[PDB]
């Protein structure tokens, strides 16, 4: 008369979706953070080399 | 650069999983109340004495001991989350200060290397009394003395 098991299955299935996409998006945004910092190091080194030659 | 991206990936997962645990808590408290007050209604195999002796035990143990203990455990999880967020926020400042120190020293060394290369080219005129080379050497003496005074 009180469907508690279907309620728990629904809550856990809505809660697994969010865990999956958080774990997927966080790794990719951290990778983009690493790439942007690497690009800023390469930019600094190139413009400093040309500055010292000039 | 790799650790500074791992740190962002940890911080975002931390802030999402804390909210999912905070919703798990509220869905679990209602399950405890459902089980307790549904099992206490089976004290009708005796009279109303058996009914009050079941609802008193249920509403005493669940509302007086179990739910405040779960709330204290959740408050502990909240304080842990705040401490770990401050740890990540301090690690970012340490990494940024180290990188700024290194790039400032690269620029300061390049200011010496430019004068050294200019003097090395002025030597190639094969004239040691050339005023341009004398002035470049007098400039390098002051540059090297200022670098030794700074370190």
């Amino acid at each position: 008369v009180i469907p508690w098991q279907t309620f728990d299955e629904t809550i856990k299935e809505l809660s697994r979706f969010k865990q999956e996409y958080s774990q997927a998006a966080s790794v990719l945004v951290g990778d983009i953070k690493t790439l942007l910092m690497d690009s800023q190091d390469k930019y600094f080194e190139a413009t400093q080399t040309v500055y010292e030659w000039c | 650069n790799n650790a500074s991206g791992k740190l962002l990936a940890l911080d975002s997962q931390l802030t999402n999983d804390f909210s999912e645990k905070s919703s798990y808590f509220q869905s679990q408290v209602d399950k405890i109340r459902k089980e307790a007050y549904a099992g206490a209604a089976a004290g009708v195999v005796a009279g109303p004495f058996g009914l009050i002796i079941s609802y008193s035990i249920a509403a005493g143990v669940v509302e007086g001991k179990l739910i405040p203990e779960l709330k204290n455990k959740l408050k502990s999880v909240q304080n842990f989350f705040t401490t770990l967020s401050n740890t990540v926020k301090q690690a970012n400042k340490d990494i940024d200060a180290a990188k700024l120190k290194l790039t400032t020293e690269i620029v300061a060394i390049g200011e010496i290397k430019t004068e050294t290369e200019t003097t090395r080219f002025y030597v190639d005129y094969d004239d040691l009394m050339l005023s341009l080379l004398k002035e470049a050497a007098k400039k390098m003496i002051n540059t090297c003395n200022e670098y030794q005074k700074r370190h």
